[PDB]
């Protein structure tokens, strides 16, 4: 019956299971554990630009908050 | 079963419409909160923008005053326009003599990021 | 691999227009116009250009070249290149290269104009805080302002339908 | 070709001309010219002969490249001082391309190679509507953009239009090519005045449209394509003879008849400038374009060609068409000499 | 034509608010509550007279108001404001609907001690 | 690392196509009474990979020295469309966050129609070319219906951005406020994948283009009308339930491939125009006139 | 240009695959015509319609309701016109 | 002067000469007219984008829909010409003489 | 009648007729216009001090101005 | 003729697509807004010829806002002089990121 066809469907579903998990792993890996900041509009990009400017390392994932005031 | 199938289809349809209506109104509440965020946040960013563009303008006028001392004519800060108003700079007045990396990050950065 | 990407895409755009303006076989002309439309979409998207440039790609390379190649193929074929076409393509390429050289090693180029020779990353906007995607709200008019405009546009489309059926044997 | 469909298509021709007239924006000008094209194609091919097909093809290619040249001129206008108003332009190159687009649109002498061909292979109703409306509607646009035109453009095209529409025209025995060359001569006569006083241009447009309506109505009353058929219409009925006589002599522009009010008032408000050699050259060519009218009249109603019989059989059956408006347009087109102070009806 | 006048860097140096975008977006409504009474002088100046190099004094005043507001939120209640902005940080585009528990915690904190 | 993201997109899709071939053949074998074949390879996997290398290494009987440029551009376009068009599809976090992607999907569908036309012209002036011209017509007459239906089902999103689509699909699905519109969209996907009931080389690569186009339309279906609740700091749950729904809908796509006869072309065009196209118009004007009825216009940000 | 990077990588992969696959073997109907033009015209009206969801929020919703219903109603008028006038048949 | 405008106007003149001089075909001429349409579309759209002139962004989409239905009319006329003949040459239109 | 000849067309005309008629008679269209109007895209600008208006409140917490409440009040 | 049923009926069908500085859908400006506002308020009730001979200065100001011809000319001359003196060999320049 279908007891023998579920391995083929299972391995093809694993082939549809790897790429989104690898993409999410690389987004978490390439932003310091953060989700990737999307930029739909010009406002979020200007806010992201001043984010990457106030880092000092010219990288927008550090985000260096609340201990830079004193 | 045709009348009953028609009835259960229209019933599930109307249930979907009612739930979608309720979720869209709560979604509009959250979008108005996003507008509150951008409104209350704005003047600080406007002040930083003004200070940064005036800083690049003063720097670039001093750079021009160094770089053009070997030509006839040429005052150092010549307004192209006739009327004396603060016209918005064109990113060439801002991002000039910068050589590549920062001008590609600043001009075309939003267009081929995201 | 440098800053002049709008200029490079404009050069390959003119390459494609010459490549089908040298009068080839019409299916090769359709291929050249497909290449030209793709790189022109790239140009208008690099000015950004989010909505409308890819919008028209659905129409111009989504709803036109199909019918063009369709009526190209089913009408006539004329299976055989010719030296006049290759000569015109060489003259077009030479005009392209001469214009590129006199943009590069000069200041200005005059047909009757003064083109400042540098790739235009400037002029361009100084990053204004939109939060509404200006051209998308632009095209999000025609419906609260476009009273007369969409009426005459749809009217001409209805007349286009009745004209096509009349010429192709109304009724 | 249902009557509802014909009423719809004629209403769209009316709507295209109204959108050309009425708007203060360039997009509706282009849409008006374009809708006028798209609607005026199936007034042609009302028959199904390949003559009308090839004529509509030629007209479509020339008309469409004129429309695209117009759009090029408007986009150059927005490259310069940027607004979509119908006023003075801001580039001699843009005005150059735009006047060449409208010159292809309504016919000048480097551009007129589509006009006799497209009038040859079509019926008379389609020729009537294309001549009247297609030479009416862009005159409004030239009237609106007249303060920003290089003069050598208009005046070279007008001189050349009058002399080529005169010279080409002494060699055609067809009716429609004679009427097309006459149209080219009157486009030249309207265009040469346009930078001086445009009231003369609009009044000449009114007079030429009334004259062409009388001419094509007197050819719709009796189906004729050659002058031999005009002599057989001498034989069948006598009033058509004298009205072809009077309307041909009013196309010629003779002083007691009402075809002289367009030419002579143009001479007046041309020579109140210091242009004299140009009026005498234009009016000697106006002497030239009367000869084919006169040989037409000698064929119709002054000599009498011998006619085939079966007119003996045609005599029992009277001319039972309906005319569009023949007698009113005839007496208004030919007996309107002493009302020249209806010049000032127009401002 | 008449050349332009620009202020030099003897005046264009206020100590910037050197926090990033995440915490500055997260701290929006209370920034609108306590402060942003004198920013509308700056914004009215900017909208009436379309000239930066004119309203920069009020830009300095709104910048020191923002810096004093963040100093006050550092001194008083609380420490889990750090928890709040690091909770809104990693949520992609910053929805105000994901991390709402700590928003309630922060509101109870600020109602207790401020 | 971005080219590594490209490679981890495009390596699994080829394995996905070949194992889709084994899955469709064996589930035909367990719907119709042919319990097999599974002898070559344990549970039938070495037979698809050997089938791929067989279509690689097959003797040509070579007819293919006609019109080099068109003959090299048709399969390259079909395969580059089918292999590049999983990029805006939001498997949990998409590869490129395009601001508008569904119109991009429709544009690439029309470019696949171009590749079909190029192969038809390269088929050398034949009754096969006339059949390919009819295939072009029955492929082009559904990008009207699919675009208008897609328009009305994204009208409840408000924007094209498709992350707003994954926002909208959390409370209920998008199958319940539009079940007939989704039904007609599913029939339009059956038409666009050019398979039953709606019906030279490299045949393996046009085969590749067909099956990657099918899995694209199924993943686009599973995003567009179905799905699970996305959770941040846990994307693997959304990956699991998204893959399960896409697999179940692909098996149902096979389950409709098996048990229906083909349609005559008169019936196909009559079917499309005189049954779908007024009903699409009516459902679309009702989905236009519903947000003014319910005070629910979606927030374009 | 990052999608240009993706597109260039996939084009090079597909081109190397096809070059390995090719360098290592080791009359007319008018009824066919009208469908394409009818596609062309209705797809142009689709291009008019489909910026409706970007438009769905404005101050004057009744004007948008009126003109959007006029657009789809004209599309239905043209479709029903060629339906009644026996055009698209076989 | 925004250098890309120079090459796009150059491309316009290229497509215009390709429209005007043409041999023994009409489909290629109409296809070059379509290319000229694309040139006008791209040129006007880069202008409207760089000028932030947002309310009159209807020019590119309306230009292209209207000139697309022009192209549809031209294709129907080409099909009628090839229906009343065998081919669609610029030749064999020599009747209806000047 | 016509339900047995072409049923899907008649169903389409019926749902189309309710799509034409029904947006008039509704208790929500004025609510739609209020929700759609009262979302601020741009900055609500301050203005010059006094014409002694009994409006335009000086504090964003002051309830002397026109605000929305029916988002929360269903 | 230029008929004005446009003005007689009181319908604003063609006065919003037309010019800049109108009411945009969201109340946003243009790039060269105030230049056209001053130019139009210069040449409003003027007969289009002494509008040329009197409102020319603001018109050239608006044109050099629109295309930015002379400003790009100035930027081009700056870069060419930069090139000739860096080829001459004076001050490999630290104005970028420093002084
Ligand atoms: C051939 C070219 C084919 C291009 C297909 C369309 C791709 C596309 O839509 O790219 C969109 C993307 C920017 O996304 P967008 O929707 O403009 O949002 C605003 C900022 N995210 O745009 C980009 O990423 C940059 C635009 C394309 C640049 C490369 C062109 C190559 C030719």
């Amino acid at each position: 019956m279908w007891f023998e066809v579920l391995p083929g469907i299972a391995v093809m579903g694993v082939c549809l299971f790897i790429p989104g998990m690898a993409t999410a792993r690389i987004h978490r890996f390439s932003n310091g554990g953060r989700e990737k900041r999307v930029a739909h509009y010009s406002y979020q990009w200007y806010l992201m630009e001043r984010d990457r400017r106030v880092s000092g390392v010219n990288r927008y994932y550090v985000s260096k908050g609340l201990e830079n005031i004193d | 079963s045709g009348y009953s199938m028609f009835a259960v289809g229209i019933g599930a349809l109307l249930f979907g419409y009612w739930s979608m209506m309720r979720w869209n109104r709560e979604r509009r509440r959250l979008q108005i909160e996003d507008f509150e965020a951008r409104i209350a946040l704005m003047p600080l960013l406007q002040a930083e923008k003004d200070r940064r563009v005036l800083q690049m303008l003063r720097e670039n006028l001093e750079e021009e005053a160094t770089i053009m001392k070997d030509v006839p004519g040429w005052k150092v800060g010549e307004s192209v326009f006739h009327t004396t108003r603060w016209v918005t700079p064109m990113m060439g007045e801002l991002y000039g003599l910068r050589t590549g990396e920062e001008i590609l990050s600043s001009t075309y950065g939003f267009i081929w990021y995201t | 691999m440098m800053t002049y990407i709008v200029f490079i895409l404009s050069i390959i755009f003119v390459m494609g227009f010459v490549g089908f303006s040298s009068k080839p076989s019409p299916i090769y002309g359709g291929l050249g116009l497909i290449v030209s439309g793709g790189v022109g979409c790239g140009i208008v998207l690099n000015f950004g250009g989010s909505f409308l440039g890819l919008m028209v790609f659905l129409i111009y390379l989504g709803g036109m070249m199909v019918v063009f190649g369709y009526t190209t193929a089913m009408a006539t074929e004329q299976y055989p290149s010719n030296k006049v076409v290759l000569g015109t393509f060489i003259t077009g390429l030479l005009m392209e290269f001469l214009m590129v050289y006199y943009v590069l090693k000069d200041k200005e180029v005059e047909i009757v104009f003064k083109f400042n020779g540098m790739g235009d990353w400037v002029i361009y906007d100084t990053g204004d805080s939109g939060f509404f995607s200006e051209e998308a709200m632009g095209i999000a008019a025609l419906y609260s302002y476009g009273t007369w405009l969409v009426i005459v546009t749809g009217w001409s489309l209805l007349i286009g339908v009745v004209v096509i059926m009349e010429i192709t044997r109304g009724n | 070709m249902n009557p509802i469909i014909l009423i719809i298509i004629l209403m769209t021709v009316m709507l295209g001309t109204i959108i050309v007239m009425i708007s203060t924006h360039w997009l509706l000008i282009w849409i008006g010219f374009e809708m006028n094209m798209l609607a005026i194609i199936p007034i042609m091919m009302k028959k199904h002969n390949p003559r009308a097909t090839e004529a509509s093809t030629k007209y479509f290619l020339t008309q469409s490249t004129a429309s695209m040249l117009l759009m090029m001129a408007i986009i150059i206008n927005l490259m310069f001082s940027g607004q979509w108003t119908v006023m003075k332009l801001f580039n001699p190159m843009a005005s150059m391309l735009m006047t060449m687009a409208l010159a292809m649109k309504l016919g000048m002498a480097p551009f007129h190679f589509w006009v006799p061909e497209v009038t040859q292979g079509i019926p008379l109703s389609s020729g009537l509507i294309l001549l009247t409306w297609q030479k009416l509607a862009p005159m409004s646009v030239l009237y609106q953009i007249l303060p920003s035109i290089n003069l050598d453009l208009i005046l070279t095209l007008s001189i050349l239009s009058i002399t080529i529409g005169g010279w080409g025209g002494l060699n055609q025995t067809q009716l429609r090519k004679i009427m097309a060359y006459s149209s080219i001569a009157h486009m030249g006569w309207m265009t040469a005045v346009l930078l001086y006083n445009p009231t003369m241009t609009l009044l000449n447009l009114i007079i030429y449209i009334i004259m062409t309506s009388t001419m094509f109505t007197l050819f719709m009353a009796n189906s004729t394509t050659t002058t031999l058929s005009l002599s057989h219409t001498w034989n069948k009925a006598p009033i058509m003879t004298i009205l072809v006589l009077i309307t041909l002599l009013s196309m010629g522009g003779l002083p007691p008849l009402s075809g002289f009010m367009p030419k002579w008032m143009i001479i007046q408000e041309m020579t109140k400038n210091d242009s004299i050699i140009l009026p005498t050259l234009m009016a000697i060519t106006a002497l030239l374009n009367l000869y084919f009218y006169m040989r037409l009249t000698y064929s119709t109603a002054l000599t009498m060609f011998p006619s085939t019989n079966n007119m003996k059989m045609k005599w029992q059956f009277p001319t039972t068409k309906r005319m569009t408006l023949l007698p009113t347009m005839t007496v208004l087109s030919t007996m309107l000499l002493p009302l020249t102070p209806i010049l000032s009806i127009l401002e | 034509p008449g050349i332009v006048e620009l202020p030099s860097l003897e005046d264009l140096k206020v100590q910037e608010v050197k926090v990033s975008s995440s915490v500055l977006k997260a701290a929006a409504h209370h920034y609108g509550a306590q402060c942003d009474k004198p920013n509308k002088e700056f914004m009215l100046c900017r909208w009436e007279e379309k000239d930066p190099r004119r309203c920069l004094e009020e830009g300095k005043l709104v910048n020191q108001c923002a810096l004093e507001f963040f100093r006050q939120i550092k001194r008083h209640c609380a420490e889990p404001f750090t928890e709040y902005w690091t909770c809104i940080d990693y949520s992609g585009l910053q929805l105000f609907r994901r991390c709402r528990k700590e928003q309630a915690q922060f509101d109870k904190c600020v109602l207790d001690k401020l | 690392m971005f080219m590594i993201n490209v490679l981890t997109l495009i390596i699994p899709i080829l394995l996905a196509v070949a194992f889709l071939t084994l899955v469709e053949r064996k589930v035909l074998g367990y719907m119709q009474f042919r319990k097999g074949p599974n002898v070559v390879g344990p549970y039938g996997l070495l037979q698809p990979i050997a089938d791929a290398i067989k279509l690689f290494i097959k003797e040509p009987l070579r007819p293919a020295t006609s019109s080099i440029s068109m003959f090299i551009l048709a399969p390259i376009l079909a395969l580059t469309l089918a292999l590049t068009m999983w990029i805006p599809l939001p498997m949990p976090y998409p590869l490129i966050n395009m601001n508008l992607g569904v119109l991009f999907m429709l544009a690439m569908s029309s470019l696949a129609v171009y590749s079909i036309l190029w192969s038809g012209w390269a088929s050398n002036s034949k009754y096969a070319l006339i059949g390919a011209l009819r295939a072009v017509a029955q492929t082009i007459s559904y990008e009207v219906t699919l675009a208008i239906i897609l328009l009305s089902v994204l009208l409840m999103n408000g924007s094209f951005t498709l992350s707003t689509l994954i926002i909208t699909q959390e409370q209920v699905w998008l199958i319940f406020p539009a079940w007939p519109l989704a039904m007609m969209w599913f029939i339009s996907t059956l038409a666009e994948t050019n398979r039953a009931p709606f019906d030279a080389g490299p045949f393996a690569l046009f085969f590749m283009a067909e099956y990657a186009n099918i899995i694209m339309m199924n993943i686009f279906t599973t995003t567009l009308f179905l799905g699970a609740f996305h959770n941040p700091y846990m994307p693997e749950l959304y990956t699991i339930n998204f893959t399960i729904k896409s697999l179940l809908l692909s098996i149902t796509f096979l389950w409709i491939r098996a048990s229906y006869p083909r349609f005559r072309y008169d019936q196909l065009m009559h079917l499309l125009w005189k049954n779908f196209l007024p009903l699409t118009l009516a459902l679309c004007m009702w989905h236009v006139s519903l947000p003014i009825l319910l005070s629910s216009i979606p927030p374009q940000t | 240009m990052n999608l240009m990077i993706t597109l260039l990588t996939n084009f090079t992969l597909a081109t190397l695959l096809v070059t390995i696959a090719f360098w290592l073997p080791q009359p007319f109907s008018m009824k066919f015509f009208l469908v394409a033009i009818t596609f062309l015209l209705f797809d142009l009206e689709i291009a008019l319609l489909l910026p409706l969801p970007w438009a769905s929020q404005t101050t004057n919703l009744n004007t948008m309701l009126t003109m959007a219903l006029l657009l789809i109603f004209l599309l239905a008028v043209s479709l029903a016109y060629e339906w009644t006038q026996k055009g698209l048949e076989w | 002067m925004s250098l890309v405008y120079m090459n796009i106007m150059m491309a316009f003149t290229v497509s215009l000469t390709g429209l005007l001089m043409y041999r023994s075909h009409l489909m290629s001429s109409l296809l070059c007219l379509e290319g000229m349409m694309l040139s006008l579309f791209i040129l006007a759209t880069l202008m409207i984008l760089n000028s932030h002139f947002t309310l009159a962004s209807m020019m590119p989409i309306i230009l292209l829909v209207f000139a697309a239905c022009e192209a549809a009319l031209g294709l129907s006329l080409l099909v009628m010409v090839s229906n009343t003949y065998g081919t669609d040459y610029v030749q064999n239109l020599n009747l209806l003489q000047c | 009648n016509v339900w047995a000849k072409e049923p899907v067309l008649v169903a389409s005309f019926a749902i189309a007729g309710l799509a034409v008629i029904l947006p008039t008679l509704s208790p929500y269209t004025k609510y739609s216009l209020m929700i759609n109007r009262a979302t601020p895209y741009n900055y609500p600008v301050p203005l010059r001090d006094d014409g002694n208006m009994p409006d335009v409140p000086s504090h964003p917490q002051d309830p002397q101005g026109p605000s929305l409440e029916w988002l929360k009040r269903l | 003729p230029f008929f004005d049923v446009q003005k007689k009926l009181g319908v604003d069908l063609d006065h919003w697509m037309t010019i800049q500085s109108a009411e945009q859908p969201h109340r946003i400006p243009a790039r060269c807004h105030a230049f056209e506002k001053e130019w139009i308020e210069c040449a409003h009730g003027i007969g289009s010829i002494r509008a040329e001979k009197e409102c020319k200065i603001e018109f050239e100001d608006f044109r050099e806002c629109l295309l930015r011809q002379k400003t790009m000319k100035r930027l081009n001359a700056i870069k060419r002089q930069r090139d000739k003196l860096i080829k001459e060999g004076k001050y490999t320049p630290p104005p970028h990121h420093s002084g």
